């Protein structure tokens, strides 16, 4: 087992705005009080983004989750 | 340590710090 | 689980005496591989024993990880905020070739703004790199320094070390 | 003055930029700026303390 250091970066200045913008694609705003609904919606949307944006095979250099989220949501990076 | 590493001007991960906030 | 490349095959012909256990030692050498394994792949080692016309073959498999040289980071456990801090980084070249095109990067949220990449000299086999970095921690708390080493033999070799940055004395 | 803009362009061409610096005190800004000054060969390490 090899541990890779990862920067989640959830408290970056735009991650909250990006997450709320992604959640805004769900039209059941009344259910946003429920963590189960929010988690399900965001998981489905992030899986859809991963299928859309991840390309077939530096290319393996990683700088945490935040650049990946920015590239998935905006197409830049 | 012994090495005095020389700076490498690289922009490979420069876009990884470009925020999406306007 | 996607098959990347076929690296090595080996065929043996043995005779087993009745009710006798036989131990065969086989050396698994990188230089025997038909090609270098693709990056971020794992080694599937399989054994298959077939005898005469029994129509049944014994089989075993094992997943083997590829182990890269250890990136040793030396740094004090505690550090004062707004005071210079030195972290020495060492790597031993345990490969069969010199390490060329060597780039080392350091980063970490709360210690270094974005990342700073440096070039260090080529490392000949059985020699050691020993690079020292000075930076001033500026945020109080439990921080982490991440070091990444790049060369022509391996890329994105990452190690980390945690440092507790404390507030200055009143 | 003409020389003002002349030298401003001259030092901007090799200037050290820290954009979106996650800092909230003058000491932190100064320390990170001096570290980036050393990184970009703008100042020698013996000038950093002064």
């Amino acid at each position: 087992i090899q541990a890779e250091s990862w920067d989640f970066g959830q408290f970056e200045g735009d991650v909250i705005d990006l997450s709320l913008r992604l959640l805004s694609k769900d039209k059941q705003v009344e259910k946003w009080s429920q963590p189960v609904h929010v988690a399900r919606v965001l998981g489905a949307l992030l899986h859809f983004l991963k299928e859309q944006r991840v390309l077939p095979t530096l290319l393996n250099k990683r700088r945490g989750s935040v650049p990946i989220l920015r590239q998935w949501l905006t197409g830049r990076g | 340590q012994m090495e005095e590493p020389a700076a490498h001007d690289t922009e490979a991960t420069a876009t990884d710090y470009h925020t999406t906030s306007h | 689980g996607v098959l990347a490349a076929k690296l090595w095959r080996k065929k043996l012909h043995l005779t087993l005496s009745a009710n006798l256990e036989k131990i065969i030692t086989i050396g698994l050498f990188f230089s025997n591989f038909e090609r270098n394994p693709p990056e971020n792949t794992f080694l599937r080692l399989t054994a298959m024993a077939t005898h005469s016309e029994s129509n049944l073959s014994c089989f075993a498999q094992e997943d083997i990880a590829i182990c890269r040289p250890h990136l040793a980071i030396k740094m004090p456990e505690k550090a004062e905020q707004y005071q210079p801090l030195t972290a020495s980084v060492s790597l031993q070249n345990s490969l069969d070739a010199p390490m060329e095109d060597c780039v080392i990067s350091i980063l970490g949220r709360g210690l270094i703004h974005r990342e700073r990449s440096y070039r260090f000299r080529s490392v000949w086999p059985e020699n050691t790199m020993c690079a020292k970095f000075q930076f001033t921690p500026t945020h109080v708390g439990l921080q982490r320094l991440t070091v990444e080493v790049d060369c022509n033999m391996f890329q994105n070799l990452t190690n980390y070390k945690s440092v507790t940055v404390v507030a200055p004395e009143l | 003055t003409f020389w003002s803009l002349l030298e401003l362009r001259r030092v901007f061409t090799k200037g050290t930029v820290l954009l979106d610096l996650q800092e909230t005190s003058l000491a932190g800004v100064a320390n990170q700026l001096l570290d980036r000054f050393i990184f970009e060969d703008q100042i020698r390490p013996q000038d950093r303390e002064e």
